[PDB]
RNA sequence: CAAACCUACCGAGCCUGGUGAUAGCUGGUUGUCCAAGAUAGAAUCUUAGUUCAACUUUAAAUUUGCCCACAGAACCCUCU
RNA sequence: CUGCAUUAAAAAUUUCGGUUGGGGCGACCUCGGAGCAGAACCCAACCUCCGAGCAGUACAUGCUAAGACUUCACCAGUCA
C-alpha cells in the first residue's frame, strides 16, 4: 500500500479490493463466495445454493479493507434505484 | 485414471433456452430426458446437443 | 538453392567432411530429389540406433536405400535379439551383423542368414510395424 | 418484436409438447418390451439347448 | 583456503 | 523419466540371460511377440445378445475357436467348461475388435482380453451346480469367464488389493446383471489368500489359483509398478515362496476329489513347474495330503490350430507367444486332491 | 592453460556516479518513578520470518462470571 | 539498401522447492479409518499401518427461508 504517493503525497487505494468487495455506509463489507462458479456439476444443490449469496466480513477483515481503501469509498452515496439502499443503515442495534 | 463418463449439456425442447449439465457414459446413445423447466413452470423434454468434457 | 542447402545440411547439420559429401553425391545421386527432413531422419537413425560412424555409411551407400525397408529389417533384428544398439561406451555385448548383409542382400537370404525365421512371420511383422508407424505419425 | 417472437416460439413448441412426450414414453416402453421378448427367446433357446442334450 | 591478504594502511604524515 | 537402467530394460536383460538357455532357439521367436502388440480375443457375454453379437462378429471375419475346439474334442478321441463363446481372428490376422458397446439389455456386449487367459477356465472343467473359488480374482479376467459359464451356484472371489478389487466390481456391474450378484451367489472379499487353508478347509469343489508373477507381457511395456524395479527386487526374489503357499492354501481349501487349476503369466519354470512340485511336496510332508496331477496332452492336442505350445513341459502346459498367434504367455496345470 | 598476468588482496583491474544499494543476519538503540503483564494452534518456496488465532494492555457499555447438588453424556469392546 | 519471415551461429537475463547424520540409491509433501488420545472436545513423531484422486442410482440431483455446527484463524465445509 502506497502511504504517500510520489506525485501528490497522499494515500492511495488498492484497486484489487474495489473489484471484489462492496462497502456499506454503516461500515459493513459485502463479498461473494470463492469458487461459486467453479465445478458446479460436482456440488450438491444445497452447497451450490449457499455458495451464491452475498456474505459479510468479520471485524478484522473490515479493518483490513478500510485501511486499503481511501475515504472516497466511505462516503454516503445517493444512487437512484440502488438495490442495496435499504442496507446502508442498521436498525435496532444495541451495543 | 481412465475417463469413462462424459459431461453433456441438456437443452429444453420448449424453446426457452434453459440448459443443465449431467454426466453420461461415453458408450451410450444421446439421452432424451424429462426435466423441469423453470421458464414454463412445468416438466418438458430435454435432448442432448453438445458434449462439454470427459471425466 | 535446393542443392545448396542439401550439401549444407550434409556438411553442417549431418557433420560430413567435404570429401565424404562428394563421395555421397557421386555414389548416391538420388539424395537430391527428396526433401531434407527425411534425409536427416534417415542419417540420424543410422548414427544413433545403429551406432555406425561416418566412414562406414559413406562406404556402404546406406543413404540410397529406402527408409521404410531399413526400418523393417533393423527393428526386426533388434527385436529378434540379433542386433543391439551400441551403448554410450560404444560397446556391444554381441557381434553386430555387418551392414552389407542386412541391406545389400535380398530378403530371402537376409531372412535365411541373419534373421533365421520363416517368411510369413516377417510379413506379419511388416504389417505390425507399418501399423505402429502410422499411429506414431498420427500421434506426433 | 423480439419479445413477441420469443413468446410465440414457446407457444408453438408448447402446443405440440405433450405430443412428443407421450411418443417418447411410448418408444421407451416399446423397446423395453422388445428386450424382454428377446430374453424370452433367449430363455427359450436354452430350453431346446437343454432338450437337445437330453 | 583462498589467498587472503590485507595490505597495510598508512596513516597521514601530518600527524 | 527415470535416471538409469529403466525397469523395462532391466526386465528384458533378466529375460535374455534366463530364457536364452531355457528356450534355446525359440527365444528370438517369442522375443519379438513379447515386444509386439498382442492379439485380442472377444469373449461373448451370454447375458447380452450373444446370438446377435456372434452374428455381428462373424461378419468381421471372426471365428469361434471354442466352438471349433469342441468339434475336434470328439474327433481326437472330463470334457471342459461349456457354453463359453470367444471369437479370435485367423492366424496371421492383424485386425482388432472394435470397442464394445452396451446392448439393449443395458449390459456390455462382449469383453476384450488375451485368448490364452481363457485356457485355465476351460481346463478347470466346470459342472452344473458347482462351487467355485477364485484366488487373486481381480481385475476379473477369470471371474467374468466363470460367471459366463453359469455352472456355479456360489462363487467366491478374493483379492488382496482393494484398488484392483474395485475395478473387478465395475466389470461385474457392467456385464453381470445385478440379480445374479444380489444374492450370495457371487461373493467378493479382500483378504490374504493364505488364510483359506484355515477359513474354509475342504470346502470348495472347483478352485482356480492365479498367483501373482512377473508378467512378461506387461513388464516389457509398462514402466510403473514393475516387479523388476530395484525397490521390488526384494519382493521379486521371494515371489516363489508366496506362490507355493498360495497354491498350498488353494489345495487345502478344496474338498477331496476336487479339481485345482494353477495358472501364471510367465515363461520361467522357476514360477511355473517348481512351484507345483514344491506345493505337492509340502502337503505330502507337512499336511500328509496326496494330490494327483492330471495329464492335459489331450487338452493341448485340440488347440494347435490357434495356439502355439511348448512341447518340453514337465507337469503343466505352457503357451508361447508367436507372431502368427500372439496369445500368452500363459501356464496352467491341473491337479486333483485325493 | 598455471583459471597465470593486466601497478605489492584478478573466477574477472581501479575511480566516480546510480547509493543513505539491499540484507527474514550480527551488533547497537541515551532522564526519574509506579502499575498491568508468559508457553492452545493454523497457513506459509515456511519452520532464523510473516499473517490470522490464542494470550496480554487501555478506555467504554452491559450483566452475570468462577466455584458447583441431584438428574444427564454408546454400543462391538470389563487395561471394568 | 530497407521491411517481414525461416534456419543456424554467437550470446543475454534468471534460478537451483522442502523432509529423511552425510553421500549414493530411493522414499515422503493432499484427504479419510483404527492404535497413542480408555469416559465432552482437542492432542504430536522418525510414528504402526490400512486405504482415496471413483463409481452407482435420480433427472423437482427444483426455487425460496427460520435456526444451528466445524478440523482449534481466515478461506472454506456441514445440518436444517
Ligand atoms: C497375476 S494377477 C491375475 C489377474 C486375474 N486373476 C487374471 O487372470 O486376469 C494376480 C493378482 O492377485 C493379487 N494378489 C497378489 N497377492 C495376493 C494375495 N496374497 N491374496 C490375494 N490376491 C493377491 C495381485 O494384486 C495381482 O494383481
Ligand atoms: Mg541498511
Ligand atoms: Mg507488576
Amino acid at each position: 500500500l502506497t502511504y504517500f504517493s510520489a506525485r501528490k503525497g497522499k494515500r492511495k487505494t488498492v484497486k484489487a479490493v474495489i473489484d471484489r468487495f462492496l462497502r456499506l455506509h454503516c461500515g459493513l463489507w459485502v463479498r461473494r463466495k470463492a469458487g461459486y462458479k467453479k465445478k458446479l456439476w460436482k456440488k450438491t444443490p444445497a452447497r451450490k445454493k449457499r455458495l451464491r449469496e452475498f456474505v459479510f466480513c468479520n471485524k478484522t477483515q473490515s479493518k483490513l479493507l478500510d485501511k486499503m481503501t481511501t475515504s472516497f469509498w466511505k462516503r454516503r452515496n445517493w444512487y437512484v434505484d440502488d438495490p442495496y439502499q435499504k442496507y446502508h443503515d442498521r436498525t435496532n442495534l444495541k451495543v | 485414471s481412465k475417463s469413462k463418463n462424459i459431461l453433456v449439456r441438456m437443452v429444453s425442447e420448449a424453446g426457452t433456452g434453459f440448459c443443465f449439465n449431467t454426466k453420461r457414459n461415453r458408450l451410450r446413445e444421446k439421452l432424451t430426458l424429462l426435466h423441469y423447466d423453470p421458464v414454463v413452470k412445468q416438466r418438458v423434454l430435454f435432448v442432448e446437443k453438445k458434449k462439454i468434457r470427459s471425466l | 538453392q535446393d542443392i545448396n542447402d542439401t550439401v549444407r545440411l550434409l556438411k553442417e547439420k549431418c557433420l560430413f567432411t567435404v570429401q565424404q559429401v562428394t563421395k555421397i553425391l557421386h555414389s548416391c545421386p538420388s539424395v537430391l530429389r527428396e526433401d531434407l527432413g527425411q534425409l536427416e531422419y534417415k542419417f540420424q537413425y543410422a548414427y544413433f540406433r545403429m551406432g555406425i560412424k561416418h566412414p562406414d555409411i559413406v562406404k556402404s551407400e546406406y543413404l540410397q536405400y529406402s527408409l521404410t525397408k531399413i526400418k523393417q529389417r533393423h527393428i526386426y533384428l533388434e527385436r529378434l535379439g540379433r542386433y543391439q544398439t551400441p551403448d554410450k561406451k560404444g560397446q556391444t555385448q554381441i557381434p553386430n551383423p555387418l551392414l552389407k548383409d542386412i541391406l545389400r542382400v535380398s530378403e530371402a537370404e537376409f531372412l535365411a542368414r541373419t534373421a533365421c525365421t520363416s517368411v510369413e512371420e516377417f510379413q506379419v511383422f511388416k504389417k505390425l510395424l507399418a501399423r505402429e508407424e502410422e499411429e506414431s505419425e498420427s500421434s506426433t | 418484436q423480439k419479445r413477441r417472437e420469443r413468446e410465440q416460439h414457446i407457444a408453438e413448441c408448447m402446443a405440440k409438447m405433450p405430443q412428443m412426450i407421450v411418443n417418447w414414453q411410448q418408444q421407451q416402453r416399446e423397446n423395453w418390451e422388445k428386450a424382454q421378448a428377446d430374453k424370452e427367446r433367449r430363455a427359450r433357446l436354452q430350453a431346446e439347448a437343454q432338450e437337445l442334450l437330453g | 583456503t583462498k589467498k587472503r591478504f590485507t595490505p597495510p594502511i598508512y596513516q597521514p604524515k601530518f600527524k | 523419466t527415470e535416471p538409469k537402467f529403466p525397469a523395462v530394460r532391466l526386465a528384458l536383460q533378466n529375460f535374455d540371460m534366463t530364457y536364452s538357455v531355457q528356450f534355446g532357439d525359440l527365444w528370438p521367436s517369442i522375443r519379438v511377440s513379447l515386444l509386439s502388440e498382442q492379439k485380442y480375443g472377444a469373449l461373448v457375454n451370454n447375458f447380452a445378445a450373444w446370438d446377435h453379437v456372434s452374428a455381428k462378429l462373424e461378419q468381421l471375419s471372426a471365428k469361434d475357436f471354442v466352438n471349433e475346439a469342441i468339434s475336434h474334442w470328439e474327433l481326437q478321441s472330463w470334457a471342459c467348461s461349456p457354453n463359453l463363446r470367444c471369437f479370435t481372428f485367423d492366424r496371421g490376422d492383424i485386425s482388432r475388435f472394435p470397442p464394445a458397446r452396451p446392448g439393449s439389455l443395458g449390459v456390455m456386449e462382449y469383453y476384450l482380453m488375451d485368448a490364452a487367459s481363457l485356457l485355465p477356465v476351460l481346463a478347470l472343467g466346470l459342472q452344473p451346480g458347482d462351487i467355485v473359488l477364485d484366488l487373486c480374482a481381480a481385475p476379473g479376467g477369470k471371474t467374468l469367464a466363470l460367471l459366463q459359464t453359469g455352472c456355479c451356484r456360489n462363487l467366491a472371489a478374493n483379492d488382496l488389493s482393494p484398488s484392483r478389487i474395485a475395478r473387478l466390481q465395475k466389470i461385474l456391474h457392467s456385464y453381470v446383471p445385478e440379480e445374479i450378484r444380489d444374492g450370495n451367489q457371487v461373493r467378493v472379499t479382500s483378504w490374504d489368500g493364505r488364510k483359506w487353508g484355515e477359513l474354509e478347509g475342504d470346502t470348495y469343489d472347483r478352485v482356480l489359483v492365479d498367483v501373482p508373477c512377473t508378467t512378461d507381457r506387461h513388464s516389457l511395456h509398462e514402466e510403473e509398478n514393475n516387479i523388476f524395479k530395484r525397490s521390488r527386487k526384494k519382493e521379486r526374489q521371494i515371489l516363489p515362496v508366496l506362490q507355493v503357499q498360495l497354491l498350498a492354501a488353494g489345495l487345502l481349501a478344496t474338498k477331496p476329489g476336487g479339481h485345482v487349476v494353477y495358472s501364471t503369466c510367465s515363461l520361467s519354470h522357476l514360477q511355473n513347474e517348481y512351484v507345483v512340485q514344491g506345493a505337492i511336496e509340502l502337503l505330502a510332508n507337512q499336511y500328509s495330503i496326496q494330490v494327483q496331477v492330471e495329464d492335459l496332452t489331450h487338452f493341448r492336442r485340440v488347440f494347435m490350430d490357434t495356439f502355439c505350445f511348448f512341447s518340453s513341459c514337465q507337469v503343466g502346459e505352457l503357451v508361447i507367444p508367436n507372431l502368427m498367434a500372439n496369445f500368452g504367455p500363459m501356464y496352467f496345470c491341473k491337479m486333483r486332491r485325493l
